[PDB]
């Protein structure tokens, strides 16, 4: 019983159809094909774990960018956006600098104002005072 | 210009890199947290 | 007084004003933007809304796709609660961290209840023989956002 | 009168506290370029080319304006034009020219 | 310490997890203190009983609530 | 890969949602066969769950062919025209009536990479940044170094 | 970041931990019967 | 037409010549619509209408449908009817001027107050997107405007 | 805010040109906000693929 591969033409095609883009032999010959297709996919792999960290990069440089427009810096306004228990992820807030400039800023002033109370406090060093934007409100 | 002998960090002569103040900072809370933890194994 | 380059700290003194007037000035802001909501004189609205583990910013027939499948059929309607933020052309409202569901009221409905294309998942190691390749299909949803809807309900 | 942020910039920003504590209010009017940070539109309409002789002639003498140079002089030209390199103004090959997708998608 | 850490039901990182205050796991708790943190279970509102059990949290502090977001 | 494959934004056939809600599965062909042992949950699935399925979605056109045929399948026809064959080829009830019911909710377009998770038209609600938006205008408009 | 100062006030280090924005159902039906629970 | 085809009535037009011209296709959807109304009431024809016509302004502008010509020469006349005097073409801001690529801002003032500003390449651009942005504020057609209401009444 | 399609792309995406005074100033001090408004990481709307970038000149 002599037992030969009839179904090598699809085997092949289904290696090749995912380097018909590539340049040189490697979107021709089948021994170069099956080597710069595993890697693609490799680099798939590393760049869908890689995106996230690349746009969370470009979110934060877009902060960065519109909160200096206002004369303040990123990690003032984050944590100064935060202490209002403001949670709103850097996407939001990118999604607000640049589509939402009077919204952003009234942000970055909320921001300021608490960080401006935040220095008196440690300023004054007294329990009796407190600021308007510095109450914690509990979960209700 | 100046090379390293050998490997970075192995040899006899390797590599002088410094300490730095966040490193410090963050040993001395280590520490800290450290302290913390045999005081409640104390009693 | 001696005046040197350290002797006065570099940054421009901050004086805060007094809590009474500020608190008279706050229940003014809200009375106005109060009024401003009773006569319905915003005309878009937008909302930040937390929903499936992440935040989106949606109006008014609006799209998203969210990654998850939901315990719902097509074509119906579904009220967003955990809404974080909401903004107009002339006012803004930001919750603590989230604001009052009688304040605020985010509908969307449900249009298509569908899978994602192929993700080619490889895992690949340097002369040891070692390859794996995973396809996943993650199944998704798509929501219109119908309307964003606001109550003069604000004290 | 008080306010974090100068209101000078395309808003004024009044921030709010509810009585209750749970919300944060901000009313942000916008603000207009007032009448007296502009300066009037400049209007610059001179035609040289019209002879008092031939009408017909001096409409010509201002379309028939025609220049020609090499690839080099052109593409520095158009980098000192452009505030660009010359580079990006040199063609590209058939591999490169035959995958450029041909519909693109568009959004909004 | 591997295994001192493993028989401490400490495998999974920055998950809390309740042991007494006796010598036998203070023992096990010395040996590993340099990879732990330790603080005490903190009851501002008593245990939970049997129709508080399914309402209880813990919070960051390191105190135990019973009614845990009612209604 | 996204750089093999094609890709498109988040859309919806006319506006679907926006005003009323309408099920984009058009109409919904069996092919099956009556005494093939590969056609035997297509059989049991056009005996028990087509009539209920049916009678769920009354805006899709369910056909029926039993023929001599070695593999079942099954085509979805949608509104914008798509056509998607799949293949009921040795699978259980269960697993017939989880794959009609994907076919049913989902909307007929592409299956490809979509670029973007959301759709917004005009998402510029009060403004749009430009690099004029946080800046003060100065009296008369004057320029840095510009004596008037 | 900021989990030093959710320490001090007492949340949690994380705003996934037991807040509000994690506990509370994120939708419901538009006629107000409640959705199925979350897996979570 | 892209709603007859979306709405398949394209496939259940009896018609030669397939293709089903537009033309062909609108009388088919019309008389739907006319059948729907014939069947049903007018409310519910107008629902209808309002789902599946309305539903195609979305995202869309009003100039880019209108396609006026003179829009300075509009808005003097809508400014006229409301009893204004006349807008006055202010440069607000500029970036550039000697170089390829220009952008200006123009503002249009009436009674030395603002009304509305537009970016252009150039200054006459500029100007017009001004007119325009006018007339859309005179008219409501605005981006932040509220949007259509869908409703069961 | 309610503009055209193609004015809006343009304010959006159009070019500054600043003004950088050097008299007694550290270069490097300058240079980095040079390299900033060269990059164009003073926008909300940079991006690496995008031409974003913006005129300084330094006298
Ligand atoms: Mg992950
Ligand atoms: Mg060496
Ligand atoms: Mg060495
Ligand atoms: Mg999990």
């Amino acid at each position: 019983l002599r037992s030969r591969v009839t179904d090598r033409y699809w085997r092949v095609q289904e290696v090749l159809k995912h380097a018909r883009h590539f340049r040189g032999r490697k979107n021709r010959c089948y021994r170069l094909a099956v080597r710069a297709v595993t890697r693609a996919f490799v680099k798939c792999t590393r760049a869908r774990r890689l995106k996230k960290r690349s746009l969370r990069t470009l979110w934060i440089n877009r902060i960065t960018a519109a909160s200096q427009e206002h004369g303040l810096k990123y990690p003032a306004f984050i944590i100064n956006l935060i202490k209002c228990q403001v949670e709103l992820n850097r996407k939001v807030l990118a999604d607000l600098a640049i589509y939402e400039p009077k919204t952003f800023k009234s942000l970055a002033a909320l921001a300021k104002r608490r960080r401006e109370e935040g220095f008196a406090a440690a300023l004054g060093d007294g329990k009796e005072p407190d600021g308007i934007f510095s109450r914690v409100v509990q979960h209700r | 210009r100046n090379r390293i002998p050998g490997r970075q960090w192995i040899g006899k002569h390797r590599r002088p890199r410094p300490v730095s103040a966040q490193a410090k900072q963050n040993m001395i809370r280590r520490l800290e947290t450290e302290a913390e933890n045999q005081y409640w194994l104390s009693r | 007084v001696p005046k040197t380059s350290l002797g006065s700290p570099p940054w421009p003194d901050i004086v805060l004003p007094d809590p009474v007037e500020e608190t008279r000035h706050h229940a003014e802001v809200v009375g106005q933007v109060n009024e401003l909501i009773a006569a319905g004189r915003y005309g878009r609205l937008f909302a930040v809304v937390h929903f499936a583990g992440h935040q989106w910013k949606v109006t008014a027939e609006d799209l998203i796709l969210i990654e998850n499948e939901l315990d719902v059929a097509c074509g119906e309607r579904i009220r967003l609660e955990k809404v974080l933020l909401v903004g107009a052309d002339n006012f803004t409202l930001l919750g603590k961290p989230l604001l009052g569901k009688e304040l605020v009221r985010v509908e969307a409905t449900v249009i298509e209840k569908t899978e994602s294309w192929p993700k080619i998942n490889m895992k690949f190691q340097k002369r040891k023989n070692y390859q794996r390749k995973r396809i996943t299909v993650n199944p998704q949803t798509v929501l219109r956002i119908n309307s964003i809807e606001i109550a003069p309900c604000l004290c | 009168t008080y306010s974090s942020l100068p209101d000078d910039y395309n808003c004024k920003v009044e921030l709010a506290l509810t009585s209750d504590g749970r919300t944060i209010v901000c009313y942000h009017p916008s603000v207009d370029i007032p009448y007296e940070h502009t300066k009037p539109i400049p209007r610059p309409d001179p035609v040289h080319n019209i002879e008092e002789t031939h009408d017909l002639v001096l409409k010509t003498r201002l379309e028939e304006k025609g220049e020609h140079l090499e690839q080099g002089p052109m593409i520095e030209q158009l980098s000192k034009m452009f505030f660009t390199t010359k580079h990006r103004w040199y063609p590209r090959g058939q591999y490169h020219r035959r995958r450029r997708k041909p519909n693109p998608p568009k959004d909004r | 310490e591997k295994d001192i850490i493993k028989m401490l039901g400490l495998e999974k990182a920055h998950t809390p997890q309740v042991h007494k205050n006796i010598p036998s796991v203070n023992a096990k708790l010395k040996v590993v203190k340099h990879l732990i943190r330790i603080k005490p279970l903190k009851l501002p509102q008593g245990l939970p009983t049997e129709e508080d059990m399914a309402n209880t949290c813990l919070k960051s502090n390191g105190e135990l609530v019973v009614r845990w977001l009612l209604n | 890969t996204a750089r093999g494959t094609a890709s498109r934004f988040l859309t919806s056939v006319l506006h679907n949602g926006l005003g009323r809600y309408v099920q984009q599965l058009q109409r919904l062909s069996f092919s099956l066969s009556r005494d093939a042992p590969s056609s035997r949950g297509a059989r049991e699935f056009v005996e028990r769950e087509v009539t209920d399925f049916a009678r769920r979605n009354p805006g899709v056109v369910i056909y029926v062919n039993p023929r001599p045929c070695c593999v079942p399948r099954v085509v979805a026809e949608y509104l914008n025209g798509a056509v998607r064959e799949e293949s009921i080829h040795c699978k259980s009830v269960e697993e017939i009536a989880a794959l009609v019911q994907k076919l049913a909710d989902q909307s007929g377009l592409d299956v490809i990479r979509i670029r973007k998770p959301f759709h917004t038209d005009s998402p510029s609600i009060q403004g749009q940044w430009h690099p004029f938006t946080n800046k003060p205008t100065t009296l008369g408009g004057l320029r840095p170094r510009e004596v008037q | 970041a900021g989990s030093q100062w959710r320490l001090q006030q007492g949340f949690a280090a994380n705003p996934s931990g037991y807040g509000p924005l994690t506990e509370l159902p994120d939708w419901s039906y538009a006629d107000g019967r409640p959705a199925p629970p979350m897996k979570g | 037409c892209h709603v007859a085809r979306n709405l398949a009535v394209e496939q259940l037009a009896l018609s030669a010549e397939f293709p089903v011209p537009p033309p062909v296709l609108r009388q088919t959807f019309f008389a739907v619509i006319g059948a729907l109304l014939q069947s049903s009431g007018p409310e519910r024809t107008a629902l209808f209408i309002r789902d599946f016509l309305i539903t195609q302004m979305t995202g869309k502008e009003l100039f880019e449908m209108w396609t006026i010509t003179n829009p300075m020469g509009l808005l003097v006349e809508e400014l006229k009817k409301r009893k204004i005097s006349a807008p006055e073409s202010r440069l607000t801001r500029q970036s550039g001027s000697t170089t390829a690529l220009p952008v200006y801002f123009v503002g249009l003032y009436c009674d030395r107050k603002l009304i509305a500003e537009g970016p252009g390449e150039t200054v006459l651009v500029a100007e017009e997107e001004a007119a325009r942005v006018a007339l859309r504020k005179l008219f409501g057609f605005t981006e932040n405007r509220r949007p259509w209401d869908y409703s069961k009444p | 805010s309610s503009f055209s399609k193609a004015p809006q792309q343009w304010a959006t995406f159009a070019r500054v040109w600043y003004l950088l005074d050097g008299k007694m100033q550290p270069p490097g001090k300058l240079a980095a906000m040079a390299s900033v408004k060269l990059q164009g990481l003073h926008k909300p709307v940079y991006h690496q693929l995008s031409d974003c970038g913006d005129h300084v000149v330094i006298m």
